[PDB]
């Protein structure tokens, strides 16, 4: 049985190929005073220094990443990695040296019999039953637009936006404090993250919603804190994820996700653009806000020629789309010869990844 | 190296496979046109070119009740088959009830739907 590991900036999603979901999902955090990983590192944070080995989807601390992988194999999946072919995922535009490093560690440290690296956004498109479309992938650290044609991403047209879940959590903290409460500490950050995931939504028309919020209490919701206190959240519910469409909310001069999507499509060959417009696939935890698909449909419609057929696809399981695509791919009868084997690695070294894995 | 890849697009005509538990399985020629709505299929139409070469259109057909592993596999198999044919196939996504005119054209007595199909390849978590 093959393994599938999807490493993100905020969360590791890991499991077995052929399963419909990852069996292990945990924070991508390593703590040192001789090391703790994930939830156990968070609960003991007062006595250690915490580090995130993945920043904006890219691995930047290889010592800490090895610990993430060790913990995944032994503590979470409880496997002997030397027994299992392992599929890993990577960010769009992952540097060549990083790909090689990933390969080196898997074969030389964990001694896997076989490995493969796949682009996250491409796996999500496959999971939606598509070979052509544009993916909006938004997680905890980074947001990408990735146009894909007949199975393969178009590198020149990929857009990166350094605004995701973490920033939205921090912003909700700020505007709840401005409302009258006080959310500031690291323990209060975890509470706000839960409020975000439970109560936030995207307004179809933001200014209309801001008017409804000030004239009525129909959009207000109550949330019980862990100490027992009950708070009321009003326009903050939709103002938080509006930041995705209006990055100026947190002082960013970047275009919103609707504009980056349009921009990405417009960088692609004119003959494929229609297929892109009709296949906008959303993936990642930060696309989980209710109403996001309806709003994107509205915004892209306003940007495109009036006769353009536009469709936004937002699968309920899109938190795990990348992982599920990997599970499907690694399970295929045809995938057996696509793995990089230990033998092939011994013959060719780490550069084999550039020839075997697009 | 997959047996069915070796057989794909050797001569003009129509070839149909069904996604069955992460594998591509040939559909009996007598059963062409009768699609299980709980399943996904890969269809290759091969046309003789005047130039001696062959023209390839790959269509992946997705039944209303097919499982995520089946629709996912049908799409990936399509990419892999296209790659195997040196990129020369044109890929088409065909959704039950919304199939293209050319796809519907392949079945001279008209395509029909039937409820049911093969079980999912996924292990449930
Ligand atoms: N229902 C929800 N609504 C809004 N946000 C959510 C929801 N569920 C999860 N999130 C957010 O999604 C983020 C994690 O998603 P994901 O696992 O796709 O990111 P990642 O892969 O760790 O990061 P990246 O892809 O940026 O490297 C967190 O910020 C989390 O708060
Ligand atoms: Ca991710
Ligand atoms: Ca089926
Ligand atoms: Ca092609």
């Amino acid at each position: 049985t093959a393994l599938v590991c999807d490493n993100g900036s905020g969360l590791v999603k890991a499991g077995f190929a052929g399963d419909d979901a990852p069996r292990a999902v945990f924070p991508s955090i390593v703590g040192r005073p001789d090391s703790y990983v994930g939830d156990e590192a968070q609960s003991k944070r007062g006595i250690l220094t915490l580090k995130y080995p993945i920043e904006h989807g890219i691995i930047t601390n290889w010592d800490d990443m090895e610990k993430i992988w060790h913990h995944t194999f032994y503590n979470e999946l409880r496997v002997a990695p030397e027994e299992h072919p392992t599929l890993l995922t990577e960010a769009p535009l992952n540097p060549k040296a990083n790909r090689e490093k990933m390969t080196q560690i898997m074969f030389e440290t964990f001694n896997v019999p076989a490995m493969y690296v796949a682009i996250q956004a491409v796996l999500s498109l496959y999971a939606s039953g598509r070979t052509t479309g544009i993916v909006l992938d938004s997680g905890d650290g980074v947001t990408h637009n990735v146009p894909i044609y007949e199975g393969y991403a178009l590198p020149h047209a990929i857009m990166r936006l350094d605004l995701a879940g973490r920033d939205l959590t921090d912003y909700l903290m700020k505007i709840l404090t401005e409302r009258g409460y006080s959310f500031v500490t690291t323990a209060e950050r975890e509470i706000v993250r839960d409020i975000k995931e439970k109560l936030c939504y995207v307004a179809l028309d933001f200014e209309n919603e801001m008017a409804t919020a000030a004239s009525s209490s129909s959009l207000e919701k109550s949330y019980e804190l862990p100490d027992g206190q009950v708070i009321t959240i009003g326009n903050e519910r939709f103002r938080c994820p509006e930041t995705l469409f209006q990055p100026s909310f947190i002082g960013m001069e970047s275009a919103g996700i609707h504009e980056t999507t349009y921009n990405s499509i417009m960088k692609c060959d004119i003959d494929i653009r229609k297929d892109l417009y009709a296949n906008n696939v959303m993936s990642g935890g930060t696309t989980m806000y209710p109403g996001i698909a309806d709003r994107m449909q509205k915004e892209i419609t306003a940007l495109a020629p009036s006769t353009m057929k536009i469709k936004i696809i937002a699968p309920p399981e899109r938190k795990y789309s990348v992982w599920i695509g990997g599970s499907i791919l690694a399970s295929l009868s045809t995938f057996q010869q696509m793995w990089i084997t230990k033998q092939e690695y011994d013959e060719a070294g780490p550069s084999i990844v550039h020839r075997k894995c697009f | 190296e997959h047996p069915e890849f070796l057989k794909a697009g050797k001569e003009p005509g129509l070839q149909i496979w069904r996604v069955e538990k992460f594998d591509l399985v040939p559909v009996p020629t007598n059963l062409y046109g009768d699609f299980f709505t709980g399943d996904a299929y890969v269809i290759l139409k091969t046309v003789q070119l005047r130039n001696g070469n062959l023209q390839y259109d790959l269509h992946y057909w997705l039944g209303n009740e097919c499982s995520q592993d089946e629709s996912g596999a049908a799409a990936i198999f399509t990419v892999q088959l296209d790659d195997y044919l040196n990129g020369r196939a044109v890929q088409h996504r065909e959704v039950q009830g919304f199939e293209s005119a050319t796809f519907l054209g392949y079945f001279k007595s008209g395509l029909k739907y039937k409820k049911g199909g093969v079980a999912s390849g996924f292990k449930h978590v």
